[PDB]
């Protein structure tokens, strides 16, 4: 890592882990996530702000020194039309109209540089809110930005190059001595953001270094729900299947002879001239139950799965005596133990997956869907357990857990 | 001609002429069912399946134009080639292409098949009348021919009576995305080709025309058929250049004034009759629509709080409504309009809508689950935080309330009303004559038409339709007799064919003009029809006498 700015939260203290130990000032309206204190929530208030006083030797005042920044950010969906064409600073390091800022806009993240001669440059990243399933709306994204003072300035999203623009004409740049994590000029009153793992480096970032940082900060050892937070026990999660995002889970004839299938389409949630997405809060809710005293589910964990039907909890289970490799899944008031898989053989990861096992430890297989007759019934196949050998889209056990959240807008029925 | 007339007189009337009369009334029935299926089936098939306020599609009419060509192509040809062969070919092609039209996917191919079927059948009426005119006794000629006419009318009746039983659901034409079911139109098209099929079965036994055969030559064959007819009656009682010059010989020659007067009369009758016969059901539908539209409920400034709706509300408009925390579950929307209404967290479940339309509405925090309120039903509407769950697919309307059963029943009654009015013309045309009947019937129908302005009601409209149709059938019968009796046997088929083509042309004109002037005025089409009838019934006197 060996960063120059290493803002991290240790022992109810937000401090810079770097050797310089810059000063940190926290406002009174700065919320912190209880389950993970590194995730910081910022509101559109006067006191919802964080300030970093930098050392004199680390104040950027030069015309050739490359530098880079990196952070995880989560942006709740934009709702009302006032947010359009309204660009609000979220990270400010300008003094005398010289420095650098990170700002946002309707479906836009913008990195802006300005010199002492008022030459202004922007590198932007855009995502659409009119999409079936978005990988950037209300979900954690890893934004890193590198600046080489000779050729270009580039912005990468999730460890992948997204944009670059020239700054060669830029002159001397004198950034401010203070970093101001706050929303400025945000006309919408209720706008808030989530930010975590802000790191700064005094050198440009190569692609390999960025990918290493992404792998390190991803925290693959702990499973994640759809939004990218930490997966939790005893919490109702809706189901999503990545291979077919237009179809949701349902149960029929609760009991040993019953079966769960998938029916589509999911539906739609629409606000005219603002957004149009596929409805997520559909299907029978799943709950993960223990078999660590905390309610965070990590990798290589054996659990039970409960389906919530008519506010009654059934256990997920199956019999391995049925014909074929498929063991059509069922809900009961047997083979039920489910191992949670997040990391593959050595380093690969194919999202959160479930591996049904028997009572004696034999691997029944990964949980996916099969077209057994004209109804796509849930199965625990060992074909999926062998397909992952190519590290491709398994198109099976790739399931996403969707909890309820205020950053999405849709309300459950 | 004297010896042939004498031997035909000695042959008399018996079993054979009756059997032939039946096997020809079959073809006249086919003509009637063709007129019905073109004027009240196709026009009520292009109506939009998903609207209770759809207007008839006047696109099928082109088949009428095809009939025109048939009436000149298969009508004039027979006088140069033969009467049994031409009728056989015409009805055979009609039946075959109707059966082909039955097994057709798509509206365009079906309409083309109907057009060629009309081509085939439009040349049937002149051939059947010319055929039967060369077989019956000279003295007892007006009666039997007149009787044949009733079969024509019966055709429409039958074609109507079965139609409402099989396809009382409009929109079956402009819909090919449906399953292989809903094929009631397929079986209807199959069964409407029954009279022509039975006629094709029957015509193998009937012989050719004796007078025409004698005209061409081979007088021994004519003697053979005359002997066969006489024996049957005793046992019971105990080249297109030539055809075009032939057609010109029917108009711009010795037959000049008579053909002009006959064409004028045929056009006038086929204008007024084929206009009114379609005007009356349209007028009755407009009367019902007006009675509906009178009871329209206007709603202004509503505040509906926490209400669960379970019943059906129909024929309403809402303006500036504020529907807050409502719930529409398992209900029917019928002809109800929303304007400037502000919804709030309302819930729509299993709601089925027909002709409803949202306008300028602010719809907020709602759920549309299991509904057919598609996007096209929303006009300039702003959604807020809303959603659209799984929606039903299919055109769902209360078919029991919105169907074509007061358009087929009315046609049935209209065609039925002529049966008492035809017999009083059958056993009368040998007493009053052949020119006083047509003029008198035309003028009396005109007088009845001038009384229609007085009437405005369902019972009144159906009564006036029945009266007019009852007094406008003797005119048709006398017209058929006077147009088959004038020309010789070497020009009869051609002239009858051109007159039938002009009749179909007048049918097009009337069924367009009268059916278009609905809801704009009433005295204009009625005055026009009365003028046409009066002109025809004043000109028809200036005709040569035939008695
Ligand atoms: C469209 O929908 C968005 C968001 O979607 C909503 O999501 C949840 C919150 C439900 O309200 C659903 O019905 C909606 O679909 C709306 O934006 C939200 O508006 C609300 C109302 O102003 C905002 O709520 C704020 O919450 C603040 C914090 O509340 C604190 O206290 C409560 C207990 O009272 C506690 O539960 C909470 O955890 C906090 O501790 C509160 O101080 C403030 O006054 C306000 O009530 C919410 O923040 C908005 N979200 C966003 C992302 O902006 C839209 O209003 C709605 N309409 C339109 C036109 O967009
Ligand atoms: C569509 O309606 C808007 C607003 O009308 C709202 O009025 C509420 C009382 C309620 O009925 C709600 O359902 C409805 O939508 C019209 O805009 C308004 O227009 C007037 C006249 O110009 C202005 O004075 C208002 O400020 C303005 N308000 C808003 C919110 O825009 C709009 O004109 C109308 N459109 C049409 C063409 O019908
Ligand atoms: C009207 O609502 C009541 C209350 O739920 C219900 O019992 C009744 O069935 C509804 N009417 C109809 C016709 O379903």
């Amino acid at each position: 890592n060996t960063s120059i700015l290493n803002l991290r939260y240790e022992s109810n203290h937000l401090i810079d882990l770097s050797r310089y130990a810059s000063k940190i000032n926290i406002g009174s309206k700065v919320n912190f996530d209880p389950i993970d204190k590194n995730q910081i929530q910022l509101f559109n208030l006067e006191s919802s702000k964080i300030e970093v006083i930098l050392k004199n030797a680390i104040v950027y005042n030069s015309m050739y020194e490359n530098f880079s920044t990196s952070f995880w950010i989560r942006i709740p969906k934009y709702f009302n039309s006032i947010s359009l064409n309204n660009e609000y600073t979220i990270i400010n390091c300008m003094e005398n109209n010289s420095g650098w800022k990170v700002s946002l806009n309707y479906g836009e993240i913008i990195w802006t540089l300005q010199d002492t001669q008022e030459i202004k440059q922007r590198v932007v990243f855009k995502y659409s809110q009119m999409i079936n399933i978005s990988d950037y709306i209300n979900r954690w994204i890893f934004v890193t930005i590198t600046n080489n003072r000779l050729n270009n300035s580039k912005i990468y999203i999730n460890g992948r190059l997204i944009d670059q623009k020239p700054i060669s004409n830029l002159g001397n740049i004198h950034a401010s001595n203070n970093i101001m994590f706050k929303l400025d000029g945000c006309r919408d009153t209720h706008r808030y953001i989530w930010i975590k793992y802000f790191n700064l480096f005094d050198k440009e970032l190569n692609e390999k270094e960025i990918k290493d940082l992404y792998d390190n900060q991803s925290n693959s050892g702990i499973l994640k729900d759809f939004w990218g937070d930490y997966l939790q026990y005893d919490k109702p999660y809706y189901m999503l299947n990545l291979y077919d995002p237009n179809k949701y889970v349902d149960v029929n004839n609760v009991g040993i002879r019953g079966y769960m299938y998938l029916k589509g389409p999911r539906g739609s949630v629409m606000t005219t001239n603002i957004y149009l997405n596929s409805s997520l809060y559909r299907g029978t809710k799943f709950i993960i139950k223990k078999y660590n005293k905390d309610n965070i589910v990590r990798n290589n964990d054996r659990v039970y799965i409960n389906v919530v039907v008519k506010n009654k909890e059934y256990r997920l289970a199956t019999n391995a005596s049925q014909a074929g490799v498929e063991k059509i899944l069922s809900a009961l008031e047997l083979s039920q133990v489910v191992v949670m898989k997040s990391k593959n053989d050595q380093g690969i990861t194919n999202k959160c997956k479930m591996n049904l096992q028997d009572n004696n430890g034999n691997d029944i297989g990964f949980i996916g869907f099969h077209q057994f007759n004209n109804i796509a019934k849930l199965v625990a196949s060992n074909w999926y357990n062998r397909q992952i050998e190519r590290s491709s889209r398994t198109l099976g056990c790739s399931w996403e857990f969707i909890p309820v959240d205020d950053g999405w807008g849709e309300r459950p029925l | 001609a004297h010896q042939y007339e004498t031997i035909m007189d000695e042959c008399g009337h018996g079993r054979f002429q009756w059997i032939l009369f039946f096997v020809l009334g079959l073809a006249l029935m086919a003509d009637g069912v063709e007129v019905f299926v073109v004027s009240f089936a196709l026009p009520s098939a292009e109506k939009d399946m998903c609207l209770s306020s759809s207007k008839k599609g006047m696109l099928g009419m082109i088949v009428y134009l095809g009939m025109m060509a048939g009436a000149f192509i298969l009508g004039g040809l027979a006088d140069k080639l033969g009467r049994k062969r031409v009728l056989s070919m015409s009805l055979a092609v009609n039946a075959s292409f109707a059966s082909l039209s039955s097994f057709v996917q798509g509206y365009g191919a079906f309409l083309f098949c109907r057009l060629i079927s009309g081509i085939g059948i439009g040349g049937a009426l002149p051939i059947v009348f010319a055929y039967f005119s060369e077989f019956l006794s000279r003295e007892k000629r007006g009666e039997h021919l007149s009787w044949l006419g009733i079969f024509w009318m019966t055709g429409g009746l039958y074609a109507s009576a079965m139609a409402w039983s099989i396809i009382p659901h409009y929109g079956w034409g402009f819909s090919m995305g449906t399953n292989y079911h809903f094929h009631s139109w397929r079986v209807f098209v199959i069964v409407c080709a029954l009279p022509c099929t039975v006629s094709m079965v029957a015509l193998k036994f009937m012989p050719e025309s004796p007078r025409f055969l004698l005209e061409m030559g081979k007088h021994d064959e004519a003697w053979m058929i005359l002997k066969q007819v006489h024996d049957t009656n005793m046992r019971a009682k105990g080249i297109f250049k030539q055809v075009w010059d032939n057609a010109l010989y029917c108009v711009m020659g010795p037959y000049r004034m008579n053909t002009l007067i006959l064409a004028v009369v045929w056009f006038a009758m086929a204008f007024s009759y084929y206009g009114l016969t379609v005007w009356f059901p349209d007028m009755i539908r407009y009367f019902q629509d007006e009675e509906y539209k009178s009871k329209m409920k206007v709603f202004f400034g509503e505040h509906v709080y926490g209400a669960t709706i379970n019943f059906t509300m129909e024929n309403q408009i809402h303006q500036h409504g504020k529907l807050v925390n409502d719930k529409f579950t398992r209900m029917y929307f019928k002809h109800v309009l929303f304007e400037d209404t502000f919804f709030d967290e309302c819930y729509f479940e299993d709601v089925t809508s027909t002709d409803t339309y949202f306008k300028n509405c602010t719809i907020e925090s709602t759920i549309f689950y299991n509904t057919d309120l598609y996007e096209h039903k929303f006009i300039n509407c702003r959604f807020i935080n809303s959603t659209f769950l799984e929606q039903k697919e299919g055109c769902h309307m209360d078919l029991e309330q919105d169907n074509d059963f007061l358009i087929y029943l009315v046609s049935f009654l209209g065609s039925l009303s002529v049966l008492p009015g035809n017999i009083i013309s059958a056993l009368l045309m040998d007493r009053i004559g052949r020119l006083k009947m047509i003029g008198g019937s035309m003028l009396i129908s005109a007088v009845c038409c001038f009384f229609l302005f007085f009437g405005n009601s369902e019972s009144a409209m159906i009564g006036w339709q029945c009266l007019f149709c009852g007094t406008s059938i003797a005119a048709w019968n006398a017209l058929d007799v006077i147009t088959v009796e004038l020309y010789p046997t070497n020009q009869r088929a051609t002239a009858f064919g051109i007159l039938n083509g002009l009749c179909k042309f007048g049918a097009i004109l009337g069924n367009t003009i009268f059916a278009s002037f609905v809801g704009i005025t009433k005295v204009v089409p009625i005055l026009l029809a009365a003028a046409s009838l009066v002109g025809g019934g004043l000109i028809a006197l200036r005709l040569p006498e035939t008695r």
